[PDB]
């Protein structure tokens, strides 16, 4: 889908390649589906049940896995995100991993629209929306 | 020793009488330690079984709260 290119174009690429690699003999040029890409990632992450958010873009896709995760999450993530990394490369999807503590350390909060932290019973912060 | 002002109801006689032992209450609030004035508050009531874990430390202009029968022994 992003490339637009005519076949002379193609065959035109394909020797400077071979100019670059004077060991190869020719370089084979194979196109394939974005949504097929995105989709492997997403079944991977199912697959191995990792709590996960998806962002698109207009040339990518995130997925953002963030919080408290348990010793076997984190052993099965770092190990599938490193099967795929050396299928596809890392210039299309990013995997974007975060350990961290509880959101707002457990204060009590409204989260609505007009949210607020409670500091301490008689103490309201008003910080932004939540 | 001011009449200047006669009371309409309890709560607005406490609340004139209270306020005027607050120059005597900060002269012992001044010098007693507050971990034990706290610690008596609490005992009084009989809160929570008289002591309990806290696991959070917040702090609530806990000088204005402070009763004299409290601060007096601290003292």
């Amino acid at each position: 889908q992003r490339n637009t290119m005519s076949k002379k174009e193609l065959e035109v690429l394909s020797q400077k390649l071979r100019a670059l690699m004077p060991y190869a003999d020719s370089v084979n040029i194979t196109l394939m589906d974005d949504v097929t890409a995105a989709g492997q990632a997403e079944a991977g992450l199912k697959q191995q049940a990792l709590p996960y958010s998806r962002r698109n873009h207009k040339g990518g896709v995130t997925f953002v896995i963030q919080g408290a995760l348990d010793d076997v999450e984190i052993l099965r993530a770092r190990q599938f995100v490193d099967s795929y990394y050396r299928t596809w490369g890392g210039r299309y999807v990013q995997f974007a991993i975060e350990l961290k503590d509880d959101w707002l350390k457990g204060r009590s909060f409204q989260y609505g629209a007009e949210g607020y932290i409670k500091m301490s019973p008689g103490h309201w912060y008003f910080p932004s929306p939540l | 020793e001011d009449e200047d002002v006669t009371f309409n109801d309890i709560s607005s006689l406490s609340k004139h009488v209270d306020e005027g032992l607050d120059g005597y209450r900060d002269y012992l609030i001044k010098y007693s330690d507050r971990e034990l004035v706290q610690f008596f508050e609490n005992a009084q009531l009989k809160r929570q079984y008289g002591e309990e874990t806290e696991t959070v430390k917040r702090d609530k202009d806990e000088i204005e709260k402070p009763s004299i029968f409290a601060l007096l022994p601290a003292y």
